[PDB]
């Protein structure tokens, strides 16, 4: 179920993959449309006791579709403008499994959501953090260009 | 048993100020122990009330202290391993 899910989440088949965990727990959860609901309502049934071997596990699967889930919900929302919804979202990547090439990413998508809400000193503390962690240090910047616009500090954004 | 409490100050090497003070008595038999009253006998004794029963597990036993550094991701899974594998109250 983990692996079908992961391809409708890669080829945006979102309907049908609710649907699918609609059926997989009670379907009484059938009007409960939230994905990041059903999919933490999913219980995985064992400890996986002495079976064959496998490179993964329901567990180890499921903690990845709630982060990758949750990231894209959060890039939709804000593209689409509503960086009030996204911070829930933004949050529950980092709350649960997260490479920290994906925290970068979670952290610069809330440097987005705040300047979009007026707010461009919290935008500055999570550019600063993905700076930090990341190796990754191009969507950060261009974030503060975009912000050095929106403030003015023309001479800040063509040094960022 | 008598109890004695002994303190002394480091930062003065005079070593001036060796204070001390008697802070009790401890009577102890079997008669007490044969009615439980101060033993700690695990499970039935499990709802944890009076903190002198947890502060006596954190003195006798064995302590050990560990830092954990996951340095590519991020580290949630120990509350699940405390909460859910574990079951922890």
């Amino acid at each position: 179920v983990g692996l079908q899910a992961a391809l409708w989440l890669s080829a945006d088949r979102l309907g049908d993959l609710a649907l699918l965990l609609e059926t997989l727990n009670g379907s009484q959860s059938g009007a409960s449309k939230d994905l990041l609901l059903l999919l933490k309502t999913w219980s995985p049934p064992a400890e996986e006791l002495d079976a064959p071997l496998t490179l993964q596990d329901a567990q180890g699967l499921k903690d990845v579709l709630l982060t990758a889930f949750a990231y894209r919900q959060g890039l939709q929302e804000l593209i689409t403008g509503n960086p009030d919804k996204a911070l829930s979202s933004l949050h529950e990547a980092a709350s649960g499994l997260c490479p920290r090439p994906v925290l970068v990413q979670v952290y610069t998508a809330l440097g987005s959501c705040h300047r979009k809400m007026g707010n461009p000193q919290r935008a500055l503390l999570y550019l600063v953090a993905a700076l930090k962690e990341g190796s990754a240090w191009g969507p950060p910047l261009l974030e503060a260009s975009r912000l050095y616009q929106q403030l003015g500090d023309t001479t800040a954004e063509l040094e960022s | 048993c008598t109890v004695l409490l002994q303190i002394m100050e480091r930062e003065s090497g005079n070593c001036p100020k060796d204070r001390y003070v008697v802070c009790g008595r401890v009577f102890l038999s079997l008669e007490d122990l044969s009615t439980g009253k101060y033993l700690l006998t695990f499970p039935k004794k499990k709802p944890i009330e009076h903190m002198e029963d947890l502060f006596a597990l954190l003195a006798a036993f064995h302590k050990s202290c560990f830092q954990i550094t996951s340095p590519g991701y991020a580290l949630n899974s120990m509350k699940v391993w405390l909460l859910e594998h574990m079951k922890c109250e």
